[PDB]
C-alpha cells in the first residue's frame, strides 16, 4: 500500500516449518508469536515464567518481531492461543503451532531473520529434545 | 483420530499413567514392557516426541509427559 503492510499470517520462509492450524486438538511444545517488538518483549518475560519455557528467543523478521519459545509442559495448541489472543488489546497477534522447532530456528537465523535475544547459549540443541 | 499404533498407544499410556514423579525412564519402559525391544522403544519414544506427548525432562532416559488425553 503506502505504509507498513501488516500481515495476518507467518512468512513463506517459516510456513514450511509450521503446523498452520492453531485449533488442532493435539499436544505441542514449540510455539511462535508473530507480533510487535514491544509485545514480544512482554511475552518474553511473561511466558518464560508462566510455562517455564526451556527456550525463548526474540527474532527479527521483516516488518515485525517473532517470539519463538518451547514449552516443556505438554498442552494443547489452542490452550496457548487463547492466552496470546487475550493480550491483543494494543497490538495484533499471530501465534501458531511450530511443526519443526530446530528447522524453524535454522530459518530464523539467516539473512532477514536476525537474532536479538535468547535464553539458551546458542539456540536450541539436542538436550532440549530426544535423540 | 488415534493416529498411533496399538503398541505405541500402550507405551505412551504407561508413561502418563505411571505413579512415579520421575515419570518413566527408558530403563523402566523395557522393565514394564519386557516384550518391547530397545530398538522398538527408541522408535516409539521418537514418535511420541514428535507427537509432542513425551519429552526429555532432564535426561534422554528420563521421560515425562503432561498432555495425552
Amino acid at each position: 500500500g503506502s505504509k507498513v503492510e501488516d500481515p495476518k499470517d507467518f512468512p513463506s520462509e517459516l510456513l514450511s516449518f509450521l503446523s498452520h492450524a492453531v485449533f488442532s486438538n493435539r499436544t505441542l511444545a514449540c510455539f511462535a508469536i508473530y507480533t510487535t517488538k514491544e509485545k514480544a518483549a512482554l511475552l518474553y518475560k511473561k511466558i518464560m515464567e508462566k510455562y517455564s519455557v526451556t527456550f525463548i528467543s526474540r527474532h527479527n523478521s521483516y516488518n515485525h518481531n517473532i517470539l519463538f519459545f518451547l514449552t516443556p509442559h505438554r498442552h494443547r495448541v489452542s490452550a496457548i492461543n487463547n492466552y496470546a489472543q487475550k493480550l491483543c488489546t494494543f497490538s495484533f497477534l499471530i501465534c501458531k503451532g511450530v511443526n519443526k522447532e530446530y528447522l524453524m530456528y535454522s530459518a530464523l537465523t539467516r539473512d532477514p531473520f536476525s537474532v536479538i535475544e535468547e535464553s539458551l547459549p546458542g539456540g536450541l540443541k539436542e538436550h532440549d529434545f530426544n535423540p | 483420530a488415534n493416529g498411533l499404533t496399538v503398541a505405541q498407544n500402550q507405551v505412551l499410556n504407561l508413561i502418563k499413567a505411571c505413579p512415579r514423579p520421575e515419570g518413566l525412564n527408558f530403563q523402566d519402559l523395557k522393565n514394564q514392557l519386557k516384550h518391547m525391544s530397545v530398538s522398538s522403544i527408541k522408535q516409539a519414544v521418537d514418535f511420541l516426541s514428535n507427537e509432542g506427548h513425551i519429552y526429555s525432562t532432564v535426561d534422554d532416559d528420563h521421560f515425562k509427559s503432561t498432555d495425552a488425553e
